[PDB]
């Protein structure tokens, strides 16, 4: 399809049409991000070589904008020599703004071309010209091709040091002139000679401009360069204590803040006390507020730690300001100090902490600004990260979150909630003391609300839900009946039911599922909100288990599973291709399994006592055996249930590496249960089988205290049971399972106690992310094999881009792409399989590590049988810290 | 077939109370029970009171048999085992009469009889296992059925055996017995019913001698009613989906459940979406099946289905039309049947097409949903014209055609869709009127992710015949005219918005000299959406430029009021820079041509450069 769409651009760059050919050009970007592929971005840019090459002075301007813009898909070009020949052969024109708009292109290839001695003598050449733009365009050019090419950089210090000390030149451009110093940091001595340029410039050129150029210059030539920071920041400091003038200390404040948050680590104590004294004689808000800015972006890292008394005492004095922004700046450093730092009387420090947050609140609770809201989520933030830092004040701020819930005028109230929300996920006590108070805000909320009632609804029933534990009282009427006769927006009661089942309260979210069935605008969302109540009824009916309880447990089991299959039918029911449902499907399927292996064990543990020690005993005695201590039948159906937990546990460690879109959250539920699955393996195998195969005792520390949720700690503490009750029945009784089989059954009870927890990638599925791997093989446009003589080799040329929909950098990067082939043949030789070995010997795992979001590699194989063969690719993206992350493209080429 | 359900249930849990509750049950299962109770280990003391309690509650009249036969298989420990041995050594070496001499009584008198036919039966099993197809050899113990399985399971609980082996054996002997060998263990449920599902093809179970298997596995999922749904979703996942379709039909028509969506619609939904493997295997097994009409679970699955289906009819038939409440399942009913019928679909009959007709003509609640069940009925009515045969069909549903058109503007002004049945109703219109048939085909298989033919442009042919009746130029363009203008697009909604028909009408031809100067309509479009630009705004703009200098269709050039009240400083960004390219376009188009026949097509109205001075 990209044939035709390049054929019909030519036909239109064929003729002259002027608009058709501007029209052409800028829409080429467009064709370059529909088709990354380098063939075609390689034809595309030869193209506009070309048209640039012989123009009207017009195109090469649009042809210029092209290339600015697409810059990525620079570097993937094949012919470059005769590109950059057709693009230098214009700069020898008289037109000065055909040679600028060639420096400007020239520029923008800095890239790709670094050591061309041609464009270095043009650019030489071109700088001190007589013109006006040309010098701009130079001036550009001679920017980028500094940034790189270090030669072209010691070849250019001399040339803009004479130009900028001529003192012949106007002030701008000297002010154009003096950011090129800052691509200086390739040597020693390039950074010895900027800086003493620069340090002539300042002391030379007195001037508000002037000087703010040339600080940026040279703070920029000191980050880049990390030898000299810390006078750099010896010198901000004389400037902010010595400069009168407001702009030049605003431009420090600023330069300071990207310093700490690019480069904070270099800071010593004497930079901080320096910076708190200049704080402390400042007159002005906007200037004090910079410098507390500044400082709570350096007490965030490991400077606050090497500070460790100013800072305390300035902090302490901005906490209670009457502006908003400073108290807010003073109560973060507080809040970082004390999380932070550990010294002894910083303990009463955490007093004037914890009222200080006060100081945030009755100050921005009915303003209604932004100005205002951005301070609130500072203090709420760092009210956050104090409870989750330090549990020893977890309850006196929950107090003033609760008593300062009832001062907001329905605007901060879902702020709150928020921080109750963020801070109940690690102590449940804080929920069971304010399930309360939150049931109080939630009946008096309900009077009237008109500008943002569905967020603040939201809100409070997931607050609710996180505090609440059974959510079977009165409580759940009375949600009920407030959202009843109320506005019945379905996105708000949606997300309701969806908080609801991600935190384990199934009985609401059936109602709300059932209440939601009747009201579908589609097919495709009525099948989804069915699978859902289908669930959560199965999850609500797996609830009514009894301790010691056998009788009943099958039936419940049963009805379980009926409810699951039901929904697991109606999901998959509305899986399209538009949107595919993937991880959901097979979740499902998984849990149906386990809780089919779940009940096929208990079955046996049932059926163990039908006869089963005089059932094998017929053929060999079976007490006192010394080879199968216990032989009976009951030892197939443990090999079984052994085999199945494998296979689940291997399924579970497949999904977790299928998706690559998950959360933290998600993947750790998967994770516990994989884990969950391996210790009834566990048990399985070495407590009901013989003691003496595996004998390892589990003396090691588990569940600590870095759980962030209350699902995790729970199984966690159901692990810890389950592991210190199998290490002491391992030597005690006979292995015929007379109180083994109790144990197991208590434990499998134990796991069926939490019912589930759907994670947040359940839905709203984002991050997607993709790999193409689109091969250059043989034109085979049907579904026939490419004719091979079977003797020479066979290529593949296999290559590869990523896409993402979303936010790249958002959870995880990709890093390298581990390409896999394989082979085998496809008509059947002797058995049903390929052959004997089925010509899997040619894996050749390659690890490729795209810098750009492309990547090639090259595969081959031998092989010398006449048949059908079949040839298969996969991606297996690798992350930052190393995971294997199989995806599921499946590509597969027959020759 | 009367396998002790419930009983093998209760025992199947936990023997405690329900030894009482079942007096005649009692009877084939009795030979677990009299080997638990006798051969006991007594572990625990709970465990030793219920095998007191067991034992005491099966002092029944056949008690005296049961003690017989477990002395019978505790004599036969080692002999039996010998003998068995022996005769599989001769068995493989090989390979490399009175009532068979009273075997009716034999077996029931000593113990060597039984063991010798046991060891005959398990070498008759493996030979038809090796390499045999054949359901032969089942008359003998036919009179003695009982005493036959009685020893079978007091063998099999005796002597170490396979489970797979033994069902596959009885699965080809004699199903009525197979069952009871569920109530021997009562612990390899799932294994026997996966053995029995992967122990057949694929195209199978319809007519050959797989339709026995699929029985023996129904009445096992009965029996057990439990692992029911589990040995359905194995079936639908490896092969022979027919007994899953019967197991299905059977939980729904046992059990009251699934009141708010019908159970065989929730799994049949998933043969034409997704999955492709299973999706060729249904097609390929109904496309089997449909020549045959001697299989019962195919015919009992349409006939629940149609009754489900109308279920619905009296609702419409005494009120207007659907509720709120069913306007939903029913638009789910019929996407399931387009599916259904989407490629090589089965042939309907007139009982069926009558309700189907009934209900895909009915009055919706004005719900976006019940627009949406519109839109599905009216492609599926388009797609497939086998209703033309009788006359009250064809003029009912025409009668509703004309409803829907003069309900359009009710349907579009209540519900807040995007894309009602009106714009499709007049998009299909136009078509026909352009002579061309594809892009019917485009517009059904665009409204709904089925990419399937119906007939290479000689089925909807017919409504053109239909479309020169009533339909014609004269009241489609005033419903397209008529129609309100869609504000805040999105370009991502899934349908066709009224912007699909304008241009359609304005590329065919506008000779009606009584409906011209549509500039109204383009400006209260362009006026303020924002959000998206739809891939259609600029060739409407282009066939409306060339919509003027067109002979006899004088559109007015928008004159410059709109653009004086427009770009004055809500008139957002793209409907200035659309205005912009309008007012080039029409720039451009006044110098190309210039030749407008020197016939009364001589006033472009251009504007006097006091309009373009002011634009920025």
């Amino acid at each position: 399809d990209a044939n035709s769409a390049l054929m019909e651009l030519d036909k239109g760059l064929r003729s002259g049409k002027l608009g058709e050919q501007c029209e052409a050009v800028v829409r080429f970007p467009r064709l370059f991000q529909k088709y990354p592929f380098p063939i075609l971005i390689n034809s595309a840019f030869l193209k506009l070589a070309d048209v640039f090459r012989v123009g009207n002075n017009f195109l090469r301007l649009c042809v210029l904008k092209v290339t600015q813009q697409s810059e990525k898909h620079l570097e993937k070009i094949l012919n470059v020599d005769e590109f950059v020949k057709r693009i230098f052969s214009v700069i020898h024109s008289n037109d000065p703004v055909a040679r600028a708009i060639t420096l400007r292109m020239l520029g923008s290839l800095a890239s790709i071309i670094p050591e061309r001695k041609n464009a270095h003598h043009s650019i030489r050449q071109s700088l001190d010209s007589h013109d006006n733009v040309e010098v701009e365009a130079a001036v550009f050019a001679a920017a980028n091709f500094s940034a790189q090419s270090k030669d072209f950089a010691v070849g250019i210090c001399n040339k803009i040091s004479e130009m900028i000390q001529g003192l012949a030149t106007p002030v701008d451009l000297k002010l154009k002139l003096i950011p090129i110093l800052q691509h200086m940091h390739h040597d020693a001595i390039l950074a010895s000679s900027a800086r003493q340029l620069l340090q002539q410039l300042v002391t030379s050129y007195p001037s508000t401009k002037m000087v703010i150029v040339s600080l940026h210059t040279f703070t920029l030539l000191a980050a880049s360069s990390l030898v000299d920071t810390p006078k750099q920041i010896q010198l901000l400091l004389q400037y902010l204590k010595n400069d009168p003038r407001k702009a030049v200390k605003r431009l420090a404040i600023q330069d300071l803040k990207l310093l700490a948050n690019k480069t904070p680590h270099t800071w010593s104590r004497e930079n901080i006390q320096a910076l708190c004294e200049c704080a402390l004689q400042t007159p002005y808000d906007s200037l004090k507020l910079g410098m507390l800015s500044v400082l709570s972006t350096l007490s965030g890292t490991i400077a606050i730690k090497h500070y460790f008394s100013d800072l305390v005492k300035l902090a302490q004095e901005c906490c209670y300001h009457n502006n908003r922004g400073i108290a807010a700046h003073g109560v973060r450093v507080l809040t970082n100090i004390t999380v932070s730092c550990q010294e002894k009387d910083l303990l009463a420090l955490e007093q004037d902490a914890v009222f200080g947050l006060e100081s945030l609140l009755v100050l921005c609770s009915q303003d209604d600004s932004p100005g205002a809201q951005a301070t609130l989520k500072i203090a709420l933030n760092c009210m956050v990260k104090l409870a989750k830092g330090r549990p020893h004040l977890s309850q006196s701020v929950v107090e003033t979150l609760l008593t300062q819930l009832h001062s907001a005028q329905d605007a901060a109230r879902i702020l709150m909630c928020h921080c109750l929300a963020a801070i109940a996920m690690q102590l449940p006590v804080l929920g069971d003391g304010m399930l309360g108070d939150l049931m109080e805000l939630y009946k008096v909320i309900g009077r009237s609300a008109t500008d943002k009632q569905q967020e603040l609804l939201v809100s409070l029933a997931t607050v609710i839900f996180v505090a609440s534990q059974k959510a079977l009282s009165v409580e759940s009427k009375a949600v009920i009946k407030q959202q009843l006769e109320s506005v019945s927006n379905g996105w708000t009661v949606y997300r309701i039911a969806r908080q609801a089942s991600r935190m384990g309260n199934h009985d609401m979210a059936k109602e709300l599922y059932q209440s939601l069935l009747t009201q579908v605008a589609s097919e495709h969302f009525y099948f989804w909100l069915n699978s859902l109540k289908e669930f959560s009824h199965a999850e609500q009916c797996l609830t009514g288990l009894q301790e010691e309880n056998y009788s009943s447990a099958l039936s419940c089991i049963a009805e379980s599973l009926k409810f699951y299959h039901k929904g697991i039918a109606s999901l998959t029911a509305a899986s399209t291709p538009l949107n595919p449902l993937s991880f959901q499907c097979e979740f499902v399927k998984l849990r149906i399994d386990l809780l089919q292996a779940f009940s096929q064990l208990i079955c046996t543990c049932n059926s163990l006592k039908t006869s089963p020690p005089p059932a094998i005993a017929t053929t060999i005695a079976m007490t006192l055996g010394n080879d199968l201590q216990r032989c009976g039948r009951i030892s197939n159906q443990m090999k079984q249930s052994m085999e199945e937990f494998r296979s689940l546990a291997s399924r579970y460690g497949d999904l977790y590496q299928a998706s690559f879109d998950a959360d933290s959250a998600t993947l750790r539920n998967v994770e516990l249960q994989q884990q969950s699955c391996l210790l009834i393996s566990h048990a399985i195998e070495a407590l009901i089988l013989d003691p003496e195969s595996a004998s390892f005792q589990e003396y090691g520390s588990t569940g600590t205290a870095h759980a962030d949720s209350e699902y995790e700690r729970r199984m966690m503490s159901v692990y810890n049971h389950v592991l210190e009750e199998v290490e002491s029945l391992n030597r005690k009784y006979t292995p015929v399972s007379y109180m083994h089989t109790a144990c197991l059954c208590n434990a499998i009870i134990a796991l069926l106690k939490v019912p589930l927890s759907f994670q947040r990638y359940f839905f709203q599925k984002l991050q997607s992310t993709s790999i193409k791997l689109a091969l250059s093989p043989s034109p085979r446009n049907p579904a026939e094999p490419i004719a091979v003589q079977n003797n020479q080799q066979l290529a593949l040329k296999v290559e590869g881009v990523v896409q993402h929909g979303s936010k790249p950098g958002l959870f995880r990067k990709i890093q390298s792409v581990c390409l896999n082939v394989s082979s085998t043949l496809q008509s059947k030789s002797g058995q049903d399989y390929k052959i004997p070995i089925d010509n899997m010997t040619n894996e050749m795992e390659q690890r490729v590590e795209p810098h750009n979001d492309y990547f090639s590699t090259q595969f081959l194989l031998n092989f010398a049988i006449l048949g059908t063969h079949n040839i298969t690719v996969e991606s297996s993206v690798k992350d930052a810290n190393g995971i294997v992350w199989k995806t599921g493209p499946r590509t597969t080429i027959f020759v | 077939v009367c396998l002790a359900s419930l009983s093998d249930p209760e025992l199947r849990l936990l023997l405690p109370c329900l030894v009482r509750m079942a007096l005649c049950a009692p009877a084939d299962q009795s030979q677990s029970w009299a080997q638990d109770k006798k051969l006991i280990l007594r572990l625990l003391s709970g465990v030793e009171a219920v095998n007191s309690i067991v034992a005491l509650l099966s002092v029944d009249f056949h008690a005296l048999e049961q003690d017989a036969s477990k002395e019978q298989q505790l004599r036969h420990k080692l002999g039996g085992g010998s003998g068995e041995s022996i005769l599989v050594s001769q068995l493989q070496h090989g390979l490399t009469k009175v009532s068979e001499s009273n075997g009716e009584f034999f077996f029931k008198s000593s113990e060597l009889f039984e063991s010798p036919v046991y060891l005959e039966e398990a070498a008759d099993v493996l030979c038809i296992l090796q390499a045999e197809l054949p359901s032969l050899l089942p008359i003998v113990d036919v009179a003695e059925a009982l005493l036959h399985v009685r020893n079978g399971a007091w063998f099999l609980c005796l002597l170490v055996a396979n489970v797979p082996d033994s069902f596959n054996e009885v699965c080809r002997g004699l199903i009525k017995n197979g069952e009871r060998q569920d109530e021997e263990s009562l612990g390899g449920r799932r294994r026997t019913d996966a053995l029995r599902f992967l122990c057949k093809m694929n195209p199978s179970q319809a007519l050959k001698v797989r339709g026995m298997v699929v029985e023996e596995c129904h009445l096992p999922g009965l029996g057990v009613a439990l692992t029911l749904d589990h040995t359905k979703n194995e079936a639908c996942e490896d092969g022979v989906s027919d007994l899953v379709c019967f197991v299905s039909g059977l939980l729904l028509g046992t059990n009251a459940k699934v009141r708010t969506w019908f159970g065989t619609f929730i799994r049949n939904g998933q043969q034409r979406k997704r999955e492709t493997s299973s999706s060729v295997l249904w097609q390929m097994r109904r496309q089997l099946l449909l020549e045959l009409m001697g299989i019962l679970p195919t015919v009992r699955s349409t006939r629940i289905v149609e009754e489900a289906d109308v279920d619905m009819e009296p609702n419409v038939s005494v009120y207007s039309g659907l509720k709120e409440e069913h306007v939903v399942k029913a638009s789910a009913l019929l996407r399931l049947y387009c599916a259904l019928m989407g490629i090589a679909g089965l042939k309907p009959t007139e009982e069926e097409a009558e309700q189907l007709l009934q209900l895909m003509t009915s009055r919706p609640p004005a719900t976006p949903a019940g627009v949406r069940f519109v839109s599905l009925s009216f492609c599926m009515l388009l797609a497939f014209s086998t209703l033309v045969s009788t006359p009250e069909q064809e003029q009912l549903m025409v009668v509703w055609l004309s409803w829907m058109i003069k309900e359009e503007a009710y349907f579009e002004s209540t519900s807040g869709v995007s894309a009602s049945f009106g714009e499709m109703l007049l998009l299909v219109a136009m078509y026909f009127h352009s002579n061309q048939l594809s892009a019917i085909i485009d517009l059904v298989c665009s409204t709904l992710g089925m990419k399937i033919v119906i007939k290479p442009s000689s089925l909807s042919r017919m409504k053109t015949i239909f479309t020169q009746e009533i339909f014609t130029e004269q009241v489609v363009t005033a419903h397209a005219v008529r129609v309100p203008v869609t504000s805040n697009l999105s370009a991502n909604i899934t349908g066709f918005l009224p912007i699909h028909c304008i241009y359609q009408l304005l590329r065919s031809r506008s000779f009606t000299k009584h409906k011209v100067s549509i500039k109204d309509w383009i400006y209260r479009q362009l006026c303020e959406t924002s959000t998206p630009l739809h891939p259609q705004l600029l060739p409407l703009i282009d066939v409306y430029i060339n919509s003027i200098l067109t002979p006899a269709s004088k559109s007015n050039p928008e004159a410059t009021n709109q653009p004086v009240t427009e770009q004055e400083i809500r008139f957002s960004i793209t409907a200035q820079l659309l205005v912009l390219y309008y007012i080039l376009s029409y720039e451009e188009a006044l110098l190309a041509n210039t030749k407008t026949l020197a016939a009364m097509q001589r006033k472009p109205k251009s504007y006097s450069s006091s309009l373009m001075d002011q634009i920025p």
